[PDB]
RNA sequence: CGAGAAUAGAAACUCUUGAAGAAGUAAAUUAUCUACCCGUCUUGAAACACGGACCAAGGAGUCUAACAUGGAUGCGAAUGAGAAUAGCAGGAAAGCUAUAACAUGAAGAGAAAACGAAAAACUAUGAGAGUGUAGAAAUACAUUUAGCAAUAGUAUCUUUCAA
RNA sequence: AUAAACAUACUUUGAAUCGGCCAAGUCUGGUAAGCAGGACUGGCGAUGCGGGAUGAACCGAACGUCGAGAUAAAGUGCCAAA
RNA sequence: AAAAUGAAGACAUUUUAACGAGUAAGGAAACGAAAUGGCGUAAGGACAACAAAAGUAGUAAAGAUUUAAAGUAAUUUAGAU
């Protein structure tokens, strides 16, 4: 009982119906694995803008 | 007055609802078919529109 | 009802929704969590991927009534006592009487310290207290004590 | 025949409120008729979430609506949805109007000096919204959807429905 | 007056295989297989009930006098047309006894309805 | 309703009794009723019928008065020599007749019949003297509350009261909307027809003064 | 969601079903009136 | 809460007490049909009695199928011989005399579970359609004549009624007998299989009387009556509020039972105290009516003019059309 | 000669057939065109593939239990307590009532010991509300304000060897 | 440049299915096969209608019920409309 | 699908526009502008002459045979025996 063993016919057909799903902006902005140093001055500064922030919204 | 849909009719000593007239009151009316008007007549030396 | 099940709707289909080629058998691969090594390994994988297997040290006869400990975060200690009594010991300080909030009486045993507690001196008896629950107990001027 | 991309299926968005609720049929009633007629975006924003299911409109609490009126001190918060009452923190006083009130979140607005209006009475009051905050509560707050998806998955795995011998 | 009620398809939607086995009836059901004549809409063989065989809005379920029907069980049941008697037409039901039959045709020409079960269980 | 638990309300039950019955309850079954001549002697309503006694057909084709002939129990019914027909050969066999499809006129009474009858008529005057102190109870309550009237009210012409006062509700707006298409239809339908009755009234009233 | 089911024995001799429940409060409440009519204090 | 007046009728002399009562705030809860046929569908469950075939029914046989290559189906069959039986059909369920499909066993599920706040929810719904005369004539109720239509009787008069002449003289008096006769002259039979089980009469439904504490002498004379139904006050339910799934009955309520309304359900603002931890709900709409916005928002100069659609003329063809 | 515009003008008809049966519809027959045996497995059956002589009645996704999603319902940091069980009227397998053990949830991580959550948050885009102008019918721009849901990313905090 | 608001992005729950077959300005094994196996697309399966006399796939063209016209593949001595 | 109207009419509203082939399979009920529309079998609770005798029935029920009518269809309705 020797059976057909493998076709693409009809895939490309149907990969299309609901077509190639790109990926969302957000997927694009990911930060995971950047530069060691990058990352400690981004978190430097934020944690800084962030405390003066805080601060007038306390004084106020 | 009546209602639109009311053509009272006679009844023959047959029982009848409260509400329904007695015949001494109810007058027949002549059933009316014919609602057009015929062609109306022109002078003799006139012709028809219809020509 | 049964009036409303699809056997109704499916009367004179001939599979009644089930299919031609692929018939309803007895059978779909087993019967209950067969195998969950050979042919369902998929699905086990996809949906329990920790099933199989051992992890933790067993215990021979739980007593599981040396575990329970019910908590109370401080922000909801007000509500044992109600708003009512919240608002008329609103202006006490040290000196006279303040409202006992007994956690035990109404089977909290543990004092979790999560959100804020209310600007008044409060008295919070229970029988465990954490590090920041009574921190926050103690910086809005009240006490803790101690039960059992 | 003609080369359409898809045909036409029903447009999956629901424009009468849902269930047999005599009162909720007059309100998107009210608000069908308000919204064709003032041609108002906020009768219209009022009209499409009555219509929603009852999963779909998620209850806001009074601490909610205490910390987005802040700022809007004589406003009137609208939320289409049940508003409960959240006992850990108190309840200033502001109006809102909302679906249903809790019995606890009711006291509690009113006893502050606030106000529990209806829609009935919003839309007497003002039709086309003036002094109103549109709220809507949570919807990813819902356990269900920890469950969903695949929770062998490397990035964001599911939450394992408990069963047999689920360590 | 009376619309011009047209239908387009007099005859009867008849069972496949009707014609040939006594124990299919003639009442219609969609043939449902894999290699079934009809529901292939073959040529010769291809009738079946569709949505378009639907008559005019209009004129739909309007006898052919011109008025729709209307069961009436008793003469109290007359009074609930006989402001349309220009739309309605009384129906005596069938289980409607002969001395109930009097009153009730009596009672129509007192209402000026038309009836269509004037002349049923007539004596003798 | 019923509220003895021992006794059973099952049809099928009851005619199975009514079948298998002996013949010592088959006896107090078949009763006829006294005429007026033989109540008013005795003051007895009913009592089981005998042979030799004579009664009156009042149900059937031929209401003639005859005598009992054959009281049978088997079958529950009873002959008479005045009811019967010839048997084609010419034999005249006696007609059954249901022994509730006619009433005694001559009694045959021995010895136990008449102490039956004696006990029969104590029977209906000692619950006669009871009902009596029950309605004198029921009496003695009523002009306790309403002392300015007596009891006969209850049995004479009962006058409506004719007051219409009406009540404001705030759901009187809604009841339209409360329901159905099936129960909304055919409210509308019985105003339209009631308004309908009420206008043919009013044009007929108009002609009857004019 | 794993399913633990215990119903590969013969669960249908093991169905206890309460049809007698309404009639366990009509003899308790009975036989506990009767207790109070017999000696009064042992029903205490 | 103005909460207008009732009046209290006397039931003997028909005559209005001095003194009326405040309508009970139960009369305004919300009409919710649609919580109350949920109740309604669970609750008319729950006196039905277990049934089931016998277990061993069409299963006392020791058959086995012939096999193939005797030219008959392999279904099982008789065995032995000597009688028509033998070789017949077998435990199948399309055979005759045997077992039928899953079998009807009785341990099924007969009654129903339902949340008693939304029990109480449907009453109070119930009860408040009782007091609107369009809901309840729409039932099939005549109430063309009474008075009032929350029908409230002195608590007087209730307490002389010890005989079904009374109670009838009563009935009489407040103009309630039109529902009494409609069901006495449409008595009839059923039509089907009911009749053999013992049900063969069917008659339609009438007043119903709700009673205190104080008026158990007076349920003897009325339960007689045909098409009269007795209810205490508490042990109200849907399904004597709304038979047959259809709200808004006619109520004869007796003034211990009025008044004692407002402390079994409460108020719209307090709990209340017979049923503890429900109280009346409040509808979605203040006041159900949208005559009032519509106006209002007319007064504003806010909603545009009314319009009717354009009719759009029909296509032409200019080439050939000069029009 | 002539568009726009201003000013005045004009359309109501004939014949035939029909309760001696019109128009339509139905049944039977005839004539032209048209029509392979249904159900099923199969890439493919009218198939020289199998079941089917005919008719009537019976005949096959049901019931109990656990979980999940979903649409309608009640209540809502609680919900359920028709858990057993205990009372009420009425006589009741129905109905009503019981400050209540517990179930699920409000707190999560760890094998376990031992623990147990705020910087009263930040950023981005986003729902809604006004004023003015104009087209001019609806509508289209300018500008002031609020920024909920959702998504993404940040600080901060509990637990873990590890988030 | 062109198209796109009954556009777009989806989320949840689930059915059936993974025996395939044909064509070819295509390929591999084979002398070859209505053989075996593949790349791309279109079809049959799931599909009737007009034409090829007849045909699962060829050519035209895809179907709610009808009337009137202009057509497509293809045809005009008769069967058979021209 | 979009506009208009909307406590009750009615034919499940009015107008305009686009569309309608199909095996396996899906579209549970309810949801006034209705998140597909309906026919039939049997039983249970209601409703059925609104003015105090309230659906039909010995002046002929159910059933059976046929003749016609309504519906695209499932089917329903009526006459005669």
């Amino acid at each position: 009982s020797k059976d057909k063993n493998r076709s693409s016919h009809n895939q490309s057909h149907k990969a299309h119906r609901n077509g190639f799903y790109k990926p969302k902006k957000s997927a694009y902005m990911s930060t995971k694995g950047m530069n060691v140093q990058v990352l400690k001055n981004t978190k430097a500064q934020r944690k800084f803008a962030l405390a003066k922030k805080l601060e007038a919204k306390k004084a106020a | 007055s009546a209602p639109q849909w009311f053509v009272p009719v006679k009844a023959g000593d047959a029982k009848v609802p409260a509400y329904y007239p007695t015949d001494d009151m109810i007058q027949e009316q002549k059933k009316k078919l014919r609602t057009r008007k015929g062609a109306k007549i022109t002078a003799l030396d006139k012709p028809a529109w219809n020509l | 009802a049964t009036r409303f099940r699809q056997t109704r709707r499916r009367r004179g289909h001939v599979s009644m929704g089930y299919g031609r080629i692929g018939k309803h058998r007895k059978q779909r691969g087993g019967r209950g969590n067969a195998g969950g090594q050979h042919h369902r390994k998929t699905w086990f994988t996809t949906f329990h991927p920790d099933y199989f297997g051992k992890h933790g040290m067993r215990v021979f006869h739980l007593k599981a009534n040396k575990y329970y400990c019910p908590s109370i975060n401080v922000d909801s200690l007000w509500s044992l006592v109600g708003k009512d009594v919240q608002a008329q010991y609103k202006n006490a300080k040290v000196g006279e009487e303040v409202p006992v909030i007994d956690c035990v009486k109404h089977g909290y045993f543990k004092v979790l310290g999560k959100g804020f507690l209310p600007k008044q001196p409060v008295i919070v008896r229970a029988r465990y207290f954490s590090e920041k629950a009574q921190q926050k107990i103690k910086a809005v001027g009240g006490a803790c004590e101690l039960t059992a | 025949a003609i080369d359409l991309d898809r045909h036409h299926v029903r447009k999956h968005v629901s424009k009468t409120a849902r269930g047999n609720n005599a009162y909720m049929k007059l309100l998107v009633r009210l608000y069908g008729f308000l919204a064709r007629r003032t041609q108002s975006k906020f009768a219209k924003t009022i009209l499409h979430r009555l219509c929603l299911s009852r999963v779909n409109r998620p209850i806001v609490s009074t601490s909610k609506l205490a910390c987005l009126m802040k700022k809007h001190p004589e406003e009137t918060a609208v939320c289409v949805n049940t508003v409960t009452y959240d006992s850990r923190y108190p309840v200033p006083k502001m109006n809102v109007c909302a679906l249903k009130f809790t019995k606890t979140a009711e006291a509690a607005i009113t006893k502050a000096g606030g106000k529990c209006l209806r829609f009935d009475e919003l839309a007497l009051k003002a039709p086309t919204g003036r002094k109103t905050v549109l709220i809507r509560g949570k919807r990813n707050v819902r356990e269900a959807l920890k469950h969903f998806g695949k929770v062998c998955a490397k990035k964001n795995p599911a939450k394992q429905y408990k069963g047999k011998q689920t360590k | 007056i009376k619309p011009k009620i047209v239908k387009k398809y007099t005859g009867h939607f008849k069972r496949f295989d009707s014609n040939r086995f006594l124990r299919v009836k003639a009442s219609w059901r969609v043939p449902r297989g894999i290699d079934n004549r009809l529901r292939r809409k073959f040529k010769g063989t291809n009738l079946l009930p569709k949505i378009g065989y639907g008559s005019a809005k209009a004129t739909r379920n309007m006898l052919p006098c011109g008025l729709y029907k209307f069961p009436v069980r008793n003469t109290t049941d007359l009074e609930m047309i006989m402001m349309q008697n220009r739309k309605y037409a009384a129906e005596i039901s069938h289980a409607v006894s002969a001395k109930k039959r009097q009153e009730i045709i009596q009672r129509a020409k007192i209402l000026n309805i038309r009836v269509l079960n004037a002349d049923a269980r007539i004596k003798k | 309703m019923k509220f003895n638990c021992k006794v059973s309300s099952n049809p099928s039950k009851a005619r199975k009794a009514l079948y298998t019955a002996n013949a010592s309850q088959r006896a107090l079954m078949m009763s006829a009723r006294l005429s007026k001549e033989l109540r008013e002697k005795y003051n007895v309503i009913a009592i089981p019928i005998h042979k030799d006694d004579e009664v009156k057909i009042i149900k059937g084709h031929q209401k003639v008065a005859g005598k009992v002939t054959a009281v049978r129990r088997s079958k529950y019914v009873i002959n008479i020599d005045k009811l019967t027909k010839t048997k084609a050969n010419g034999q005249t066999v006696p007609i059954a007749i249901r022994p509730s499809n006619v009433i005694i006129t001559k009694l045959f009474l021995n010895k136990d019949r008449e102490a039956l009858l004696a006990k029969k008529a104590e029977s209906r005057k000692s619950y006669k003297e009871l009902v009596a102190k029950r309605n004198e109870e029921v009496a003695k309550a009523f002009t306790a509350v309403y002392p300015a009237l007596n009891m006969d009210i209850f049995g004479k012409k009962v006058e409506p009261i004719t007051e219409k006062k009406p009540i404001r509700i705030p759901s009187k707006k809604m009841a339209e909307k409360l329901m159905s298409k099936p129960t909304l239809r055919a409210y509308k339908t019985g105003i339209k027809v009631h308004k309908a009755k009420n206008a043919i009234a009013a044009y007929k009233a108009a002609l009857a003064k004019k | 969601a794993v399913s633990n089911i215990h119903f590969c024995k013969d669960w249908r001799s093991k169905v206890h079903t309460w049809f007698k429940q309404p009639f366990r409060k009509i003899r308790r409440h009975q036989t506990r009136v009767e207790k109070a009519k017999a000696v009064f204090p042992a029903t205490i | 809460s103005l909460r207008p007046f009732v009046t209290i009728y006397d039931g003997i002399t028909g005559e209005a007490e001095k003194t009326p009562v405040r309508l009970p705030a139960v009369f305004l809860a919300p009409i919710r049909g649609d919580v109350v046929h949920f109740v309604y569908r669970n609750q008319s469950k729950n006196t039905r009695q277990p049934e089931g075939v016998s277990t061993e029914a069409g299963k006392q046989h020791s058959a086995i199928s012939w096999g193939t290559g005797r030219a008959v189906a392999r279904i099982p069959r008789i065995s032995g011989s000597g009688s028509g039986r033998n070789g017949q059909g077998a435990f199948g369920n399309m055979t005759r005399k045997g077992h039928m499909f899953s079998p009807l066993k009785n341990f099924r599920k007969w009654q129903r579970k339902t949340p008693k706040q939304m029990r109480r929810f449907a009453v109070a719904s119930c009860i408040a359609a009782s007091a609107v005369p369009a809901l309840v004539s729409a039932r099939g109720h005549h109430i063309a004549g009474v008075p009032q239509i929350p029908l409230v009787v002195n608590s007087k008069s209730i307490s002389v009624i010890k005989k079904t002449k009374q109670a009838v003289y009563l009935l009489k008096k407040i103009n309630a007998y039109s529902d009494v006769l409609k069901v006495i002259a449409s008595k009839t039979v059923r039509a089907g299989q009911g009749k053999m089980r013992g049900r063969k009469i069917k008659e339609r439904k009438g007043p119903l009387v709700v009673y205190g504490n104080d008026d158990l002498q007076a349920v003897k004379a009325f339960r007689n009556i045909p098409g009269v139904d007795t209810c205490r006050v508490e042990n109200l339910s849907v399904l004597n509020l709304a038979p047959g799934c259809h709200m808004g009955r006619f109520i004869i309520w007796t003034e211990s039972a009025f008044k004692k309304l407002n402390t079994i359900f409460g108020t719209q603002k307090k709990m209340a105290q017979g049923k503890s931890g429900f109280r009346i709900a409040h509808a979605q709409m203040a006041v159900p009516d949208m005559k009032r916005v519509v106006v209002a928002a007319e007064k504003a100069k806010l909603l545009r003019a009314k319009i009717v659609l354009p009719k759009v003329p029909k296509r032409a063809n200019p080439l050939k059309n000069w029009a």
